């Protein structure tokens, strides 16, 4: 699953089924394909295509995914809980941690390197997202042992990045809000399924676009999310204030 | 009503130690034919089969097919009441939620009875994959637990392989490296149709070596890319193996 | 002039071994019939009462009703150095505030002595009366120690209930529930009770457990109890005396 | 070329581990003769002797003289998974950085291990020999008793002689006490008199030594006024194991 094609479609590049909950697997390979591009504005078409697809599939879940993009709801829990849950000894993998980079690359290259039994269930953003805000000691390395053993290629190292606090990704919440805003011009919610629309900026100019989506950017960032993306897909600046 | 009846108390106690650790809640399946423990661990990387066929009970007593579970730890911990000769009966009801054992002292002057608690859980199951293996060897167990205990002490992957010569265990770790070859010979045999070279995680070796008192001896058996089988045979009532998933 | 010797010199570390757990600070009264030590626990829910015969003594000598306290953990640590048996001799001054003990190995090839820092103590003395009992149990030590171990991991407080057959010890907790059924044996592994009344009561289980810290100072326990009143534990010290420890019924 | 073999896998492992915490890194001086070790601890107040005769080595072999460098917990920790009636044996080429191992059972398990060295540069430092004042040779277990009955009063004892027999005396904050010993097979203290000695010394370090009683049935005791104790072990046909310490002022 990739979103940086060049003129990458939100309904026929889809990683799952309609009626089908979120995979985080869609996200984390994001969110690595953004980490390889120093590009802002490349980064925020990423997202735009993300979002847009995310709407035309699961409206409902626009909140948990945002959520998890800006990180709204210790490293030694953390070794202890990716020791629990990947085997060796907790004190042999603390000297792995040291001289490399973070844990999340101690923690991804032993998922890669134990062949593992059966592949579990993949992780779901909303079960994600739910699971975060109840984790926010022995309830704390149980639950997030559960977490890393269900990582399935490379998600172990987002997961860890967003238990530490620090996911900085490149982007911010108006970085992510202005995404949304192009996301919800590019592709409006209420649909009837099959969405008939896929790009609204289609036949304007390279001018009357970039116009256009500062000026629905800026009708964002004036209007808690909680209640603004409800609303925002149920129908703006009368109905909040 | 389910009822069972064992006089070697010890078998019991030592099977409950082998698995207390490795295995915080567990499924029985009790049949005509014996019980049956057939659980995976938390991280998911080893599968724990055990089997206690009958006809080496002294009763035993199954009208009702019962699939029961009950969690290691309350039951290891409600075990340490028995001394090591004494009398163990297992009983439980096919209607209600829970496990009653009474323990018999070898005379008859004191008795002992504990109500333990009971729970109905459907944890996921993966069959038994039936094949036949390249490598096999058979060698004393003590021989293993000391290989076991001390390649724990340099590395943190054992590197399993096996010559026309002999079998070869070696790890390496920030102290040092090393190996141990034993050669064909109480004794230590093998068949052995093709070399091959694996990897393992000493924490699994060291959890199932805890059921040493329980056997003499051990079979390693295995074959690339599946995992490997640890196997403990009990005296003339069953057998215990354990799998561990090949690193790569 | 106060001095006392015993050749059985171990029993002096076991009685001391037990209570460094149970109590800090007592009396050692001294007078011609031999030692007396009454005392209260650190949190008053427990009497200990410590007796020795002078005639089991192997030499003893007392001109004056001394009185005495001292630090009981200190003793216990300085008496944890003796050799388990060695010969122990007890020295004391009816004005200097000191306690003189000699170990004597019974080779004579090593002499080991010590001497220990009395305190002036004003505990209080609260003398038993006296009466009979609903029931007495004679039983072995190493089997009560073990019964009281086993309920312990069950949960925090015994019933312990009497019958013409026995006794059973009952406890409940989170892990479930269980009772420990003993009945008469037809002189060291045999049982035995005497009843007027079957009776009932219960028992903090840690102070229990507490008290069998002196399994290995005699081979028999005794048991006893009646309606309401403290819970008495005896041990009968070879020839010596006695130690009882008691602790009134939990309600 | 360096190969050198024991029977006695039980001598190498007993004073590998009564080093294992009073020193932290040490040098082997491997020469033609047998090996050798002096050493400090990690506090500077204690100096270590350790000697290894050639003749003690079922079979030997040197080139040219060697030192090398091996932390001793992570010796001690390999040392640690021999077998205590093995035949264990070293080996080493000249030129390289890794020291082996190998273990062989009584009877088909050959085990081998590499442990990695590490260079050092250390200064070594003898002592010089006199002829101690007084002398005290008595049984290791009363020694470790002993040493071990007089910490729980104080971290200070004093040590006299006497005529009949030596005294070993301490006092704490709870009391004080002594115990005598008097002249008397090994089980007999035996005792030589030259002039009356009165020293003071620190049990901390004393029951640090003490670690090692179960190389010899009998322990040395050297003092003598104004200069560190001796402490001397003897192992049997092998070689000795000594430890030094200075008085308190």
């Amino acid at each position: 699953y990739n979103p940086a094609k060049n003129n990458y479609h939100p309904v026929e590049d889809a990683c799952w089924k309609p009626g089908q909950k979120v995979p985080y697997l869609a996200v984390a390979r994001t969110f690595e394909k953004i980490e390889e591009v120093s590009a802002r504005l490349r980064m925020v078409e990423t997202l735009s295509n993300l979002l847009r697809s995310v709407v035309a599939l699961s409206p409902p879940d626009l909140l948990p995914v945002l959520y998890l993009s800006l990180n709204h709801l210790g490293d030694g829990v953390l070794l202890k809980a990716v020791a629990q849950a990947t085997g060796r000894q907790l004190e042999s993998v603390r000297a792995e941690a040291a001289e490399k980079g973070d844990v999340g690359l101690v923690a991804e290259n032993s998922r890669s390197t134990q062949r593992l039994m059966l592949p579990p269930p993949p992780l779901t953003a909303s079960g994600v997202f739910s699971k975060f805000r109840d984790i926010a000691t022995a309830k704390k390395i149980d639950i997030i042992k559960g977490l890393f053993v269900a990582c399935r290629h490379s998600e172990a190292r987002f997961i860890a990045r967003s238990l530490s606090g620090r996911l900085r990704l490149g982007l911010a919440e108006q970085s992510v809000l202005a995404a949304l805003s192009q996301a919800v011009s590019l592709t409006p919610p209420g649909q009837e399924f099959p969405p008939a629309m896929v790009d609204a900026g289609k036949g304007k100019t390279a001018e009357a676009r970039k116009t256009w989506l500062e000026e629905q950017g800026m009708i964002l960032k004036q209007t808690d999310l909680d209640r603004i993306i409800p609303v925002l897909l149920e129908h703006l600046p009368e109905h909040c204030k | 009503m389910f009822e069972a009846r064992l006089v070697q108390g010890s078998i019991l106690k030592k099977v409950l130690e082998a698995l207390k650790d490795l295995i915080n809640e567990a499924c029985w399946d009790i049949s005509s034919s014996g019980v049956n423990l057939q659980s995976m661990d938390s991280s998911h990387v080893s599968l724990v089969q055990l089997t206690l066929r009958s006809e080496g009970f002294d009763t035993y007593r199954c009208d009702r097919n019962l699939a029961m579970g009950v969690n290691l730890t309350s039951m290891s911990k409600i075990l340490k009441c028995a001394g090591n000769e004494d009398i163990i009966t297992l009983r439980a009801e096919d209607n209600a939620d829970t496990l009653a054992l009474v323990f018999e002292a070898p005379n008859q002057e004191k008795v002992s009875d504990y109500e333990m608690k009971l729970m109905d859980l459907d944890v996921e199951q993966l069959g038994i994959p039936e094949q036949e293996y390249s490598c096999v060897v058979k060698m004393p167990s003590g021989e293993f637990a000391r290989i076991c205990r001390d390649l724990s002490h340099i590395g943190d992957a054992v590197v399993i392989s096996c010559a026309k010569d002999g079998v070869k265990f070696s790890a390496s770790g920030e102290l040092g490296n090393g190996n141990i070859k034993l050669s064909q010979t109480e004794a230590v045999t093998i068949e052995m149709n093709e070399p091959v070279q694996l990897t393992f995680a000493l924490r699994y070796l060291n959890f199932f070596t805890k059921a040493t008192p329980l056997s003499s001896t051990v079979t390693l058996s295995m074959s690339a890319d599946v995992p490997l089988v640890v196997e403990y045979k009990i005296a003339d009532m069953g057998h215990l193996k354990y799998y561990l998933a090949p690193k790569i």
